[PDB]
C-alpha cells in the first residue's frame, strides 16, 4: 500500500510528465502530417454541434478551475473549494453530457464508428471516465467543506510541479476517490502525445491579431 | 505598388463539350487516395443545376466569401476573428458528406467467386467506401445531374435563376443547358486564407498559386466554410484540408496544368497577369458589387508598359516571366478584348480563373425569322440562353459587359464569313462593337486556330532563385528518412543531417 | 527542428501589404515536395486504346501504370487549320483504372462442371480428342456446363489445360462436322489490327467462320453502296473546318466524335454556319446557331421537302451553272430508264443498257452492263464510266464526258422535255399515308401518277419501248411541276403535295418556314463555295429500319448541290471507326491470304438471325414492304426464306456452308470420278448436297465452337439477348412471346420447321479479356488477355490520317498474354493435338459473288433462281463460287508463324486492282528474319506482334510509297488516266513500327480511298473521283440515284421515297399480362451511343460509373414519368415480347414525350436487381430488341450491290422498337443477402 501510494504520487507523476513533454516535441518534429484535430463532423453533422459544444466547454471550464485552483485573504482555501464545487461542478455536467453523446456517436453512428481508430475510443472513453469520477468527489469534498481536504490535493501538486519530494505525504488521509482522478488523470498526460489530444497545443490564439491575407516568399 | 505575378486561367465556355476528361485525369493524378475518394478538385457541372457540393452558390446557406461593413472594411461572411473562433468546436455552416455524395465502389470480385449452382446470375451490388457496408441503392453522385438530369423544378432552384421569369424555360422548346467546368479559383483575396486559425493557407509570392500546407493544417476546417466556391475539400482520414494545387510541380518547371494540356475541347488558355498586391483591399471593398469585376481589371497591369517593367524588375518578378506576361493570351481575353469575365465577382475574392461566356441557338420563334444585323448569322438578341442568367454568373448581375464579349464574338463571325465565304472586307459588325480588323484577326487566331504555343504561355517559377539548386539537383529524392527536411533550425533530436545539402563548410 | 522553428516567429515575418491587409512571409516551404513527389514518375509510354484513335501518354511510377495523359505532338496540320492536339475523351482518360482494379481477370478460368467433367474424361480417354468426345456426345454431360453459364462456379485454371481444350474441341468439331463449323467474333479491326488479326489468322488457316460487324453493330449505311459502290468513305475531321455550311443530322459529335468536336466548335468563329437537327436537345444542339426538332424516325421526310426547294429554286426556275454542270458529269441523272407497261400506266423498269439497242451502240464487251443517254444533239451514246469497261477491256472506265465508241467528247442532256415524243403517266410509290399512331400521316394515294416526257425506241429484238431521264423521274418523284398540268405536283410551298415543305410540316413537325430558309441557305452557300457545304449524320438516323430513305434524302440534297468530292462538303458518316486504312496490308495476315485463298467471311446479323433462332419469333414480312406496284405472288415467304436464296444464288455468304463436312467432299467426288467442283455442282442440282441454311436445326448445320475476343457480344452488341442466351447457349432465358408455332403462323418455305427449336448449340465458348465481362460471366473458358497498355499493336481511324501505335508500358500483369500471343499459343497446340485426326485436307469452299471482281456482273436484267429451274447453276454467277482449298493442319502453326508465299507466287491487291509485292517481301525476310526450317523454310518470321505490324506497314499502299506507286499504276490500266502521280512525290516514304511510337505518321495517297493525303487540300471522300475522274463503282459509273435492281423496284426503293418507321408488334401481346400495380404504358425505345463509355466498355469502370449515375438507366420525360408515378431515380422496368430489363430512372426535361432512351450499352453485371417480369437478373438493352432484316440488304450479283466482308448485308437497326415501361414495386436482389427493398 505505502509502496503503491509512493510510486502512484512520487514517481509516476514524474514518468507521465516526460513521456508528455517529449513524445509532444518528438511528435511536433518527426510527425506533422499526424497533428491534426481529426474532424469527423462531415462524416455525420447530427447532434454534433450540441454535443462538442457542450464537451468543450464544459472541459474547458474545468481546466481554467483546475489550473488556477491547483498552481496558485480576498480568496480563501474554503471560498476556492465554493467554486470549484459550483462553477466547476456545472462544467462538469455539461462536460459529461457532451462526452457521452460524443461517445454514443463515435460507437454507434455507423460512418463515425467505420472510421474511427482506436486511440480515438480510448481517449474519449477515458475523458467520460475521469469526468464522472471528478463529479464524483464533490459529496466527499462536501463533507470539509473547511477545505481541508483540497488543501491536500494543492499540496501535492504543487510539489510535483515544484520537483519538491515527498508530495506522496500531502495526500495522508484523502479519500480514495481522490486517488483514482488523480492517477486516472496523470494517465491522460502519458497517452497524450500518441493520441489526438495533441490538438489542444495548437490552441488558435495568434488568429485574434493575424493580418488577414498570408503570403509566403521564394525559400 | 507592389507588383506580383500569378499565371491565370481563363475557359471559353463557347467550346465547352461537358466532355470532363478534364475531371478524370485530375482524380487520376491527385486525388484517387482513400479519404479524397469523394473529392474533385476540378469538377464540370451542368447549368442550370446546383452544383457540386449541393447550392454552393447558396452564400446565404453555406456563409463563404466576404462582405463589406456598413464602416467599408472587408469580413468573411462567416464572421470576424472571434465569431468565427467561437464555431470551432463545431462549425454550424460545414457542408456534410451527403452534400456532396457517399463514395461508393462495387463488388466486382462477387462476379468472380460465385459458387456453383447459383440460383441466378452473379452481380456487382455497390458497397460504401466510408463504412464498407452493401448500398441498397446509389442516390447520388458529383455530376448526379449532368444534361439537365432531374425535373426542372429541382434544376430551377439553380441560385443563378434569381431575379428572372423562369417559368418559361420548362417548356421543351426553350430547352437551354451550359457547362460550368471548375475549379480553385487561387483568388488575389481568398477567403480561404483568411478564415484559417491556424495560418496553414497561404499564396505563393511567385506564381500566386494558394497552398494548404499540409504540415501546418491542423484541421479546423473552418475554411471549407470560408470558401465561396467550395473548392476545399476535407481529407476524412488525414483530417486535413486538401484542394486543387493548380498543378505547381509543372507549372514551376513552365509546363501546363493537366486540366489544361488534357482539355479535349481547347478551350483554356494559361497565361501571366501582373498584379498590384497593393491595391487588393481597395478594389475587394469597393461599395457597389457590380464595380468589383472592373476594380479587379484595374489590378491588373499593362505588361508592355515600361514603367511597369521596371517596377517589376525592382520588385523581383523575373525576365522571362515579363515576357510571358507580354505575350499573355489571358491578358488579351480579359483586359483587350474584354471576352473574359470572372466567376461570381460578388464574393469579393478577385478569382483569377475568368470564362468566356458560351453562344448558344437562337430561341424559339413563330417564323424562320428573317436577316440581321450579321445575316445569317445570328444577333446577340436571338440568343436562347438569358444574358442575365450569364450575368448573374459572371457579372454580379450586370449584364452589360456580358453582351459586350457575346457581341463581340459574333461580330468575329461575320468579319470572318465576309471574308472566307463572299471574299470581301465587311467590318460593319466589328464597327458596331468596337473593334478593328486586326483585333478581330487575333481573335480568330487564338480562339479558333488555337495553336498549342498560343493557349499555355507557362515560364518558369525559377526555383533556383533565393535557394541552392545545386545540392537540390545532386540529392532530391533520395527519401531515405533524414528528418532534416521541413525546417531551418539545423538542430534535431535524432542528430541526422539533411541529404541533399552540404554540411562541410568551405574554409577558404 | 520544427519545433525550435517556431521561435524565429516575428523573425519570418516581412513586409505587410494593401495597407495592413496582408503579410508577407518567409517561411520554410519544404513540404511543397510532397505533391511534386507524386506527379515525379518512372517513365512515359506511347499507346492509345483498342475499341477516336487517340495517342496517349502512359505514366509508369513504381514499376506500376498510374495514370495516363494525352500525347500532343501530333505532326501539324497546314496554318489555316487547327491541330488535332490534344485529341482524347474521358473514357480513354479512365482506362489506367482496370489494370490492377478488382474486376481485372487475372489467371484462365473455366466452369467448374466443365472441368471436373474434362479431367474424369482425361483420365479415361489417353487422347484429348477423344476425351472431348464423351463429354460431348454424352447429351446429359453437354446439358450440364450448358446450363451452368451465367450461374457462377468459375474455378481457375491453367494455360497448358484451357489450350488442350479449346485445341481439342475445335479438332473434334473440324473433323465431325466441318471447319465451318467453328467461328470467331471481334469487331473494329482498326483499333488493334494485329490483335484483331490474331483469332481470324487462326480460323482462316483452319477453316473457321469470321463472322463481320459493321452491319452487326447496324454502323455500316447501306445507302453507300448502293449510290457509290463503296462500304464507308469519308472526309476527316480537318475537313469540316473547310465547310461554310454544316448541319450535324441525328449526330451528337460533341459525345460520340468528342476528340474531334473541337473542328466543329471553332469553325463557328471562321464564319461558318451550323445547324443542328435532333428531336431532343442533345450536346449538339448547345454548339449550334439553330435547333431543329422533327419527331423521331420522320427526317427523311424534312429532306425530301429541303431538296424540293433546292431543285425548284436552283435546278429549275434559276439554274446554277456550278449545280447543272456537277449532276451532269458526276450523276446517273443523264441515264435512260425503260418504262414498263401497267394497266392504265406505266411504271419505272431497269435502266436502258447498250446491250438493248440495235448495234448495241458499237458495243461488244459487256454491252449489257453499260448504261445510256442522250447528247446535246440529241443522239444516244454509252458514255465512259459504266461499270462493262471495268472488265474485259482498259482505258475507258473514267468519268471523261466522251462516247464509249467513237471515244469522241460528247455532252449528256438532263431533261427530255422539249424533245419527247409523247407524254406518258409513270406511277411511283407513296407510303407517307401509313405508319403507326405514334406518328402524323398524310393521306394521298399509295400510287401517284405523274407526266413524264417520254421518247419511244426501237429495242434490238423488234419490239419498241417508251424511255425517260433519270432526272426526269426525279423531278416528278418530288413533285416539281413542270408546266406539264400535274394534278399530283405542288403548285407552291404551300400545297401539300408529294414532297412539299407544307407536306413535310405536318409529318415532322418542322415549321416549313425553317425547311425553306434553311434549304435556301445552305444551297445557296453550295453555289457560292461551288460545293462548300456539309452534313454530319449519325446512329440519329442510320439506326431506324428505313435508314437507307434517311441517308439517300440527304445524299440527295449534297449531290444536288454538288457537295460530295469537294473539300469541305458532303457526307459525313461517323458511327463506327471502320477506317482501316492500310487494308490491303492487313488482309493477308488477318485472313491468311498468305498461305490460302479464300477464306470463309461471314454476315453476322444473317448468320445471329438464324442460329439464335429470332427468325423463329419474327413479325415482319416481306410482303407489308412490298411496292404497292409489284407483283405480291413473285414475293411470298418469311424474311429468312429470302436470305437462304439469296445464298444459293451466290449473293450473300453463309455459315455454316453445307450441309455435309466439306472436307468429306472431295472424297466422295473421286470415287465418282469426277473433280470436286463439278460433283459439287451436279450434287447440289441433284439435291444430294445442300446448303445448311435449308435445315438449322438438323443437328449438324449450327455452329458449335464460338471465340469471342475485343468484344462484348452476349452483352450489349448482341441484338436478341435472351434469344442468344436460348438458342446458342441454352441457358435460362427472358423471352415473353410465343413463336410462329405457337401462334399456328405460318412456317417458311425454303426453311425446315420443328415445334421445339434446337437449344444451347454452342458445345464451346472461348472468351478473351482483361475484365470479366457480361459474356465471360456466360462463357465457359475466360483467357486473360493484356490491357491495351500492356501489348504492341497499330490504330487507324476515319477522323484523321495519322497510322500510331499501342506499346506495352509493362509486361502484361499476373498470367494476362496479348491476343497474338493467346492464339499463336492455341494455334501450336493444335498443330500437335490434330496430328492423326487432321493432315493434309482438301476443303471445298464456297464463295458469294464479290463486289469488285469481274463476276460482280452477274445478272444484268433481272433475277433467276437456278433451284427454281429459272436458269443453270453457274457458279460464280448465279450461285456462289465452289472454291477448292488445301489445307495443311499439322502445319498451322508454321504458317501462322510465317508469311506465306502465296504473296510471291500470285502477288497482293484489293478494291479491284492487283500488283507484284516481291521487293516487299524480300525487304520483310530482313526485317523479321527468316524460318530455318521445317514446312514455312525462308519464309520472313511472323513470331511477334511487332513481326505482324511490320508486315502490315511494309506491304500497304498506304504505308508503302513504293506499293502505293505501283497501285496507283495498276489503276491506271482502267481508267487510262495517269494516277501515280499521286504518290510519286513519297515514293520513298517507309513507315516503321518503331518510327510511329516515336512520332505518329500521316498516311500515303492511296487507290484504296477517294480522298487524298496532301499539303494543299484535306482528306475528303470522293475526291478522286471528282478531280481524277476515277468512276465510283456503280452500274453507271456515278451517284447512282436511281436504283434499278429488280427487287430494288419491287420493294419500292428505286427512287427515294418517305417511308414511316415500322411496327414491331412487340408490346400489344404482353402489355399488361403481368401486372405489379404499376401503371404501364408503351414508349419508343431509342439507345444513343452513351457518354460514360464506349459501348459496353468502361461500363464497369468506377470513374465512368461515378461520374454517371452509378449504373444502368433510362433517360424518361417529366411528362412520362409523372404519369408513370416515376420519380428521379426510382427502380422501373421496360419490356416487351423479346425479354425485360431493370433500371434507375433519369427524369429530364430534354426527352420529348413518347420516347425512352437508354444510352447504349451499360451491360450485365453492375447494380441490376431482380426482373419482376422474369424472375431472373434483370436484363439489358439487348433484352428487348431483336433482328429483323430487310430484303434490299440482301442483293448480290449486280455491280455496286454485290457482297464484300462489312460491305453489304443485312443490318441490326432497331429504333422502331417500343416497350412497356412501369414503376417497379419488389426490388429483390436474388443473391441471399436480404437486403431486398420494396417501392410504394
Ligand atoms: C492530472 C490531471 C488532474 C488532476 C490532478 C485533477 C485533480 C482534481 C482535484 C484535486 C479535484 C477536487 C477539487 C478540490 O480540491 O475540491 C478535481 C475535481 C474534478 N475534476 Fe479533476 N483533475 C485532473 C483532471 C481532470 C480532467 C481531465 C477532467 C475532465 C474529464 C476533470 C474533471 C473534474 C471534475 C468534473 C471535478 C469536480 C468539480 C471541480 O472541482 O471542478 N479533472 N480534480
Ligand atoms: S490545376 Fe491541376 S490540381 Fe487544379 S484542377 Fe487542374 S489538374 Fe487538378
Ligand atoms: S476537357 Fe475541356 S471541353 Fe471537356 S469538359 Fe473539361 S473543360 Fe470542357
Ligand atoms: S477511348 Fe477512343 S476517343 Fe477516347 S481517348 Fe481512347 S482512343 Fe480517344
Ligand atoms: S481551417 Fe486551416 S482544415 Fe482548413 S486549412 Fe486546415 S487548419
Amino acid at each position: 500500500m505505502q509502496f503503491l501510494n509512493m510510486f502512484f504520487f512520487d514517481i509516476y507523476p514524474y514518468i507521465a510528465g516526460a513521456v508528455f513533454l517529449i513524445g509532444s516535441w518528438l511528435r511536433y518534429d518527426y510527425g506533422q502530417y499526424t497533428w491534426r484535430a481529426a474532424s469527423s463532423q462531415m462524416l455525420d453533422r447530427k447532434g454534433m454541434n450540441l454535443a462538442s459544444n457542450l464537451f468543450h466547454i464544459g472541459i474547458l471550464g474545468i481546466f481554467v478551475g483546475h489550473f488556477f485552483g491547483m498552481l496558485t485573504a480576498w480568496l480563501p482555501i474554503e471560498v476556492k473549494q465554493k467554486m470549484a464545487m459550483f462553477a466547476g461542478g456545472a462544467s462538469g455536467v455539461l462536460c459529461l453530457i457532451g462526452g457521452v453523446l460524443l461517445l454514443k456517436r463515435r460507437l454507434f453512428s455507423p460512418r463515425v464508428r467505420a472510421t474511427t481508430t482506436g486511440a480515438d475510443i480510448l481517449i474519449l472513453s477515458l475523458l467520460v471516465i475521469q469526468c464522472a469520477l471528478g463529479l464524483l468527489t464533490i459529496p466527499f469534498s462536501a463533507q470539509h467543506m473547511d477545505g481541508s481536504e483540497m488543501m491536500k490535493l494543492v499540496g501535492w501538486a504543487q510539489s510535483v510541479v515544484t520537483f519538491h519530494g515527498g508530495a506522496s505525504q500531502h495526500l495522508d488521509g484523502v479519500a480514495f476517490i481522490f486517488r483514482l482522478h488523480l492517477v486516472l488523470g496523470m494517465t491522460l498526460f502519458l497517452l497524450f502525445p500518441f493520441s489526438r489530444l495533441i490538438h489542444i497545443w495548437s490552441v488558435p490564439v495568434e488568429y485574434l491579431t493575424r493580418k488577414y491575407q498570408l503570403v509566403r516568399a521564394r525559400h | 505598388m507592389k507588383i506580383r505575378s500569378q499565371v491565370g486561367m481563363v475557359l471559353n465556355l463557347d467550346k465547352c463539350i461537358g466532355c470532363h476528361t478534364c475531371s478524370v485525369t485530375c482524380k487520376n493524378v491527385w486525388t484517387s487516395r482513400e479519404g479524397v475518394e469523394y473529392a474533385w478538385f476540378n469538377n464540370v457541372e451542368t447549368k442550370p443545376g446546383q452544383g457540386f457540393p449541393t447550392d454552393w452558390e447558396n452564400q446565404e446557406k453555406y456563409k463563404g466569401g466576404w462582405i463589406r461593413k456598413i464602416n467599408g472594411k472587408l469580413q468573411p461572411r462567416m464572421g470576424n476573428r472571434a465569431m468565427l473562433l467561437g464555431k470551432i468546436f463545431a462549425n454550424p455552416h460545414l457542408p456534410g458528406i451527403d452534400d456532396y455524395y457517399e463514395p461508393f465502389d462495387f463488388d466486382y470480385q462477387n462476379l468472380h467467386t460465385a459458387p456453383e449452382g447459383s440460383k441466378s446470375q452473379p452481380i456487382a451490388r455497390p458497397r460504401s467506401l466510408i463504412t464498407g457496408e452493401r448500398m441498397a441503392k446509389i442516390e447520388k453522385g458529383p455530376n448526379w445531374e449532368d444534361d439537365l438530369g432531374g425535373e426542372f423544378d429541382k434544376l430551377a432552384k439553380d441560385k443563378n435563376f434569381d431575379n428572372i421569369q423562369k417559368a418559361m424555360y420548362s417548356q421543351f422548346e426553350n430547352t437551354f443547358m451550359m457547362y460550368l467546368p471548375r475549379l480553385c479559383e487561387h483568388c488575389l483575396n481568398p477567403a480561404c486564407v483568411a478564415t484559417c486559425p491556424s495560418g496553414a493557407i497561404y499564396k505563393r509570392e511567385e506564381d500566386g498559386i494558394v497552398l494548404i500546407d499540409q504540415d501546418k493544417c491542423r484541421g479546423w476546417r473552418m475554411c471549407i466554410t470560408g470558401c465561396p466556391y467550395k473548392k476545399i475539400y476535407f481529407n476524412w482520414k488525414s483530417g486535413k484540408s486538401e484542394k486543387c494545387i493548380f498543378c505547381y510541380p509543372r507549372i514551376e518547371a513552365g509546363q501546363p496544368t493537366v486540366c489544361s494540356e488534357t482539355c479535349v475541347g481547347r478551350i483554356r488558355y494559361l497565361g501571366v497577369l501582373l498584379y498590384d498586391a497593393d491595391a487588393i483591399e481597395r478594389a475587394a471593398s469597393t461599395e457597389n458589387e457590380k464595380d468589383l469585376y472592373q476594380r479587379q481589371l484595374d489590378v491588373f497591369l499593362d505588361p508592355n508598359d515600361p514603367k511597369v517593367i521596371e517596377q517589376a524588375i525592382k520588385d523581383g518578378i523575373p525576365l522571362s516571366v515579363i515576357e510571358a506576361a507580354q505575350q499573355s493570351p489571358v491578358y488579351k481575353m480579359a483586359m483587350e478584348w474584354k471576352l473574359a469575365l470572372p466567376l461570381h465577382p460578388e464574393y469579393r475574392t478577385l478569382p483569377m480563373v475568368w470564362y468566356v461566356p458560351p453562344l448558344s441557338p437562337i430561341q424559339s420563334a413563330a417564323d424562320a425569322g428573317e436577316l440581321g444585323s450579321n445575316g445569317i448569322l445570328p444577333d446577340v438578341e436571338s440568343l436562347r440562353i438569358p444574358v442575365q442568367y450569364l450575368a448573374n454568373l459572371l457579372t454580379a448581375g450586370d449584364t452589360k459587359p456580358v453582351l459586350r464579349a457575346l457581341k463581340r464574338m459574333l461580330a468575329m463571325r461575320h468579319y470572318k464569313r465576309a471574308e472566307t465565304v463572299d471574299g470581301k472586307v465587311d467590318t460593319r459588325a466589328l464597327e458596331e462593337v468596337g473593334l478593328t480588323e486586326a483585333q478581330a484577326q487575333e481573335m480568330y487566331r487564338y480562339l479558333a486556330i488555337a495553336n498549342y504555343e498560343d493557349r499555355f504561355v507557362v515560364p518558369s517559377s525559377h526555383r533556383e532563385l533565393a535557394r541552392e539548386a545545386f545540392p537540390e539537383k545532386n540529392g532530391c529524392g533520395f527519401t531515405f528518412g533524414d528528418g532534416c527536411h521541413g525546417s531551418d533550425t539545423k538542430f534535431n533530436l535524432f542528430n541526422s543531417r539533411r541529404i541533399d545539402a552540404i554540411d562541410v563548410t568551405s574554409k577558404t | 527542428s520544427k519545433f525550435l522553428d517556431r521561435f524565429r516567429y516575428f523573425k519570418q515575418k516581412g513586409e505587410t501589404f494593401a495597407d495592413g491587409h496582408g503579410q508577407l512571409l518567409n517561411t520554410n516551404r519544404d513540404w511543397e515536395d510532397g505533391y511534386r513527389q507524386r506527379w515525379q514518375h518512372d517513365k512515359i509510354v506511347r499507346s492509345t486504346h483498342g475499341v477516336g484513335s487517340c495517342s496517349w501518354k502512359i505514366y509508369v511510377k513504381n514499376g506500376l501504370v498510374t495514370w495516363e495523359t494525352q500525347q500532343t505532338d501530333y505532326p501539324r496540320t497546314r496554318p489555316d487549320l487547327p491541330n488535332h492536339e490534344p485529341r482524347g475523351c474521358p473514357r480513354g482518360a479512365s482506362y489506367s483504372w482496370y489494370l490492377y482494379s478488382a474486376n481485372r481477370l487475372k489467371y484462365p478460368m473455366m466452369r467448374k462442371r466443365l472441368m471436373k467433367m474434362w479431367r474424369e474424361a482425361k483420365a479415361l480417354h489417353s487422347d484429348p480428342v477423344e476425351a472431348w468426345a464423351s463429354i460431348i456426345e454424352d447429351a446429359d454431360k453437354a446439358k450440364s456446363f450448358k446450363q451452368a453459364r451465367g450461374r457462377g462456379g468459375f474455378v481457375r485454371s491453367s494455360w497448358q489445360e484451357v489450350n488442350e481444350l479449346i485445341a481439342a474441341s475445335n479438332v473434334y468439331t473440324i473433323k465431325n462436322y466441318g471447319p465451318d463449323r467453328v467461328a470467331g467474333f471481334s469487331p473494329i479491326p482498326a483499333m488493334s489490327m494485329v490483335s484483331y488479326a490474331s483469332g481470324a489468322r487462326y480460323l482462316s488457316l483452319i477453316g473457321g467462320t469470321c463472322l463481320s460487324f459493321y452491319d452487326w453493330y447496324c454502323d455500316l449505311p447501306p445507302a453507300s453502296p448502293q449510290t457509290w459502290g463503296e462500304q464507308t468513305d469519308v472526309p476527316e475531321s480537318a475537313d469540316w473546318y473547310n465547310s461554310s455550311y454544316i448541319i450535324a443530322w441525328g449526330s451528337n459529335v460533341p459525345q460520340t466524335r468528342t476528340p474531334d468536336a473541337h473542328f466543329f466548335t471553332e469553325v463557328r468563329y471562321k464564319g461558318t454556319k451550323t445547324v443542328a437537327v435532333t428531336p431532343d436537345y442533345a450536346e449538339i444542339a448547345k454548339l449550334c446557331d439553330l435547333w431543329l426538332a422533327p419527331k423521331q424516325g420522320t427526317d427523311a421526310a424534312m429532306a425530301l421537302a429541303m431538296g424540293h426547294v433546292m431543285l425548284r429554286e436552283f435546278h429549275l426556275d434559276n439554274p446554277s451553272q456550278y449545280f447543272t454542270d456537277y449532276v451532269r458529269r458526276y450523276t446517273d441523272m443523264p441515264m435512260l430508264v425503260m418504262l414498263e407497261e401497267r394497266d392504265g400506266y406505266y411504271a419505272a423498269g431497269r435502266m436502258l443498257r447498250a446491250a438493248d439497242l440495235v448495234d448495241a451502240l458499237g458495243q461488244e464487251n459487256n454491252p449489257e452492263w453499260k448504261t445510256v443517254a442522250f447528247n446535246t444533239n440529241g443522239e444516244m451514246v454509252a458514255p465512259n464510266g459504266s461499270i462493262g469497261f471495268r472488265w474485259g477491256e482498259k482505258g475507258k472506265w473514267n468519268l471523261e464526258q466522251r462516247d464509249g465508241k467513237t471515244g469522241e467528247e460528247t455532252e449528256l442532256q438532263l431533261s427530255l422535255l422539249g424533245s419527247q415524243d409523247e407524254i406518258a403517266e409513270v406511277g411511283f410509290p407513296y407510303f407517307g399515308g401509313d405508319g403507326t399512331e405514334h406518328f402524323n400521316k398524310v393521306e394521298l394515294e399509295n400510287v401517284l401518277l405523274h407526266k413524264l416526257p417520254v421518247k419511244r425506241l426501237q429495242l434490238a429484238d423488234g419490239s419498241t419501248a417508251l424511255v425517260t431521264t433519270v432526272y426526269d423521274l426525279t423531278l416528278a418523284n418530288y413533285g416539281l411541276e413542270r408546266g406539264l398540268n400535274d394534278v399530283n405536283c405542288a403548285t407552291s410551298y404551300d400545297d401539300v403535295k408529294a414532297y412539299t415543305p407544307a407536306w413535310a410540316e405536318q409529318i415532322t413537325g418542322v415549321s416549313r418556314s425553317q425547311i425553306i430558309r434553311i434549304a435556301r441557305e445552305f444551297a445557296d452557300n453550295a453555289d457560292k463555295t461551288h460545293g462548300r457545304s456539309m452534313i454530319i449524320v449519325g446512329a440519329g438516323l442510320n439506326h431506324w429500319y428505313h435508314l437507307d430513305m434517311n441517308y439517300r434524302g440527304l445524299i440527295n440534297m449534297l449531290i444536288f448541290c454538288g457537295c460530295v468530292g469537294q473539300s469541305g462538303g458532303g457526307w459525313a458518316h461517323y458511327v463506327g471507326q471502320e477506317k482501316l486504312r492500310p487494308q490491303t496490308g492487313w488482309q493477308p495476315l488477318a485472313f491468311a491470304l498468305d498461305w490460302q485463298r479464300p477464306a470463309r467471311h461471314m454476315n453476322s446479323t444473317s448468320y445471329f438471325y438464324n442460329h439464335s433462332s429470332q427468325w423463329r419469333y419474327e413479325t415482319v414480312t416481306a410482303e407489308e414492304l412490298l411496292s404497292p406496284m409489284a407483283d405480291k405472288s413473285r414475293y411470298t415467304g418469311h424474311l429468312i426464306d429470302f436470305n437462304v436464296r439469296a445464298e444459293r444464288m451466290g449473293w450473300l455468304p453463309s455459315a455454316p456452308q453445307l450441309g455435309t463436312n466439306p472436307l468429306t467432299i472431295a472424297g466422295e467426288a473421286e470415287k465418282a470420278g469426277m473433280n470436286p467442283v463439278d460433283y459439287t455442282v451436279k450434287s447440289l442440282k441433284e439435291g444430294s448436297i445442300r446448303f445448311a441454311a435449308e435445315q438449322p436445326e438438323n443437328g449438324k448445320n449450327h455452329p458449335r465452337n464460338l471465340f469471342i475476343w475485343r468484344s462484348n457480344l452476349l452483352g450489349s452488341s448482341g441484338k436478341g439477348h435472351e434469344f442468344m442466351l436460348k438458342y446458342l447457349l441454352g441457358t435460362e432465358h427472358g423471352i415473353q412471346g410465343k413463336d410462329l408455332g405457337q401462334q399456328g403462323g405460318v412456317k417458311p418455305e425454303e426453311v425446315d420447321w420443328q415445334d421445339n427449336g434446337l437449344e444451347g448449340k454452342l458445345d464451346l465458348v472461348v472468351t478473351l479479356d482483361f475484365r470479366l465481362s457480361s459474356t465471360c460471366l456466360y462463357s465457359d473458358i475466360i483467357l486473360p488477355t493484356a490491357t491495351w497498355y500492356e501489348k504492341d499493336d497499330m490504330n487507324t481511324s476515319d477522323m484523321h490520317p495519322f497510322i500510331h501505335p499501342l506499346s506495352a508500358a509493362v509486361d502484361p500483369a499476373w498470367e494476362a498474354k496479348s491476343d497474338w500471343e493467346i492464339y499463336k499459343a492455341i494455334a501450336k497446340k493444335f498443330s500437335e493435338v490434330c496430328v492423326g485426326h487432321l493432315g493434309k485436307e482438301t476443303d471445298i469452299v464456297t464463295l458469294p459473288i464479290q463486289h469488285d471482281s469481274a463476276a460482280e456482273l452477274a445478272q444484268p436484267l433481272d433475277v433467276k433462281d437456278w433451284k427454281k429451274g429459272e436458269c443453270d447453276l453457274i457458279p460464280g454467277k448465279t450461285a456462289p463460287h465452289i472454291m477448292v482449298v488445301e489445307r495443311d493442319y499439322p502445319a498451322t502453326y508454321e504458317r501462322f508463324t510465317s508469311i506465306g508465299p502465296l504473296m510471291e507466287k500470285i502477288g497482293n491487291g484489293g478494291k479491284g486492282i492487283a500488283w507484284n509485292t516481291q521487293s516487299e517481301m524480300d525487304l520483310l525476310r530482313k526485317l523479321n528474319y527468316t524460318k530455318a526450317e521445317g514446312p514455312a523454310k525462308g519464309q520472313p518470321m511472323l513470331n511477334t506482334a511487332i513481326d505482324a505490324a511490320e508486315m502490315i506497314l511494309t506491304l500497304a499502299p498506304e504505308t508503302n510509297g513504293q506499293v502505293a506507286v505501283k497501285a496507283w499504276a495498276a489503276l491506271s490500266e482502267f481508267t487510262g488516266r495517269d494516277h501515280t502521280h499521286l504518290a510519286l512525290n513519297k515514293e520513298d516514304e517507309k513507315i516503321r513500327f518503331r518510327d510511329i511510337q516515336a512520332q505518329p505518321r500521316k498516311i500515303i495517297s492511296s487507290p484504296t480511298w477517294s480522298g487524298l493525303e496532301d499539303e494543299h487540300v484535306s482528306y475528303n471522300a470522293g475526291y478522286t473521283n471528282v478531280h481524277e475522274l476515277i468512276p465510283w463503282r456503280t452500274l453507271s459509273g456515278r451517284q447512282q440515284l436511281y436504283q434499278d435492281h429488280q427487287w430494288m423496284r419491287d420493294f419500292g426503293e428505286s427512287l427515294l421515297v418517305y417511308r414511316p418507321p415500322i411496327d414491331t408488334r412487340s408490346v400489344k401481346e404482353v402489355i399488361g399480362q403481368k401486372s405489379n400495380g404499376n401503371q404501364e404504358k408503351a414508349l419508343n425505345f431509342l439507345t444513343p451511343h452513351q457518354k460514360w463509355g464506349i459501348h459496353s466498355t468502361y461500363s464497369d469502370n468506377l470513374l465512368m460509373l461515378t461520374l454517371g449515375r452509378g449504373g444502368p438507366v433510362v433517360w424518361l420525360s417529366e411528362a412520362d414519368a409523372k404519369d408513370l408515378g416515376i420519380a428521379d431515380n426510382d427502380w422501373i422496368e421496360v419490356f416487351n415480347s423479346n425479354g425485360a430489363l431493370t433500371a434507375r430512372a433519369v427524369v429530364s426535361q430534354r426527352v420529348p414525350a413518347g420516347m425512352t432512351m437508354m444510352y447504349h450499352a451499360q451491360e450485365r453485371i453492375v447494380n441490376l436487381p431482380g426482373s419482376e417480369i422474369t424472375q431472373q437478373r434483370g436484363g439489358i438493352h439487348n433484352s428487348v430488341t431483336r433482328i429483323t432484316p430487310k430484303p434490299t440488304h440482301m442483293i448480290g450479283g449486280y455491280a455496286h450491290l454485290a457482297y464484300g466482308f462489312n460491305y453489304y448485308g443485312t443490318v441490326g437497326s432497331n429504333r422502331d422498337e417500343f416497350v412497356v415501361v412501369r414503376k417497379m414495386k419488389n426490388i429483390d436482389w436474388l443473391d441471399g443477402e436480404g437486403n431486398d427493398q420494396v417501392q410504394e
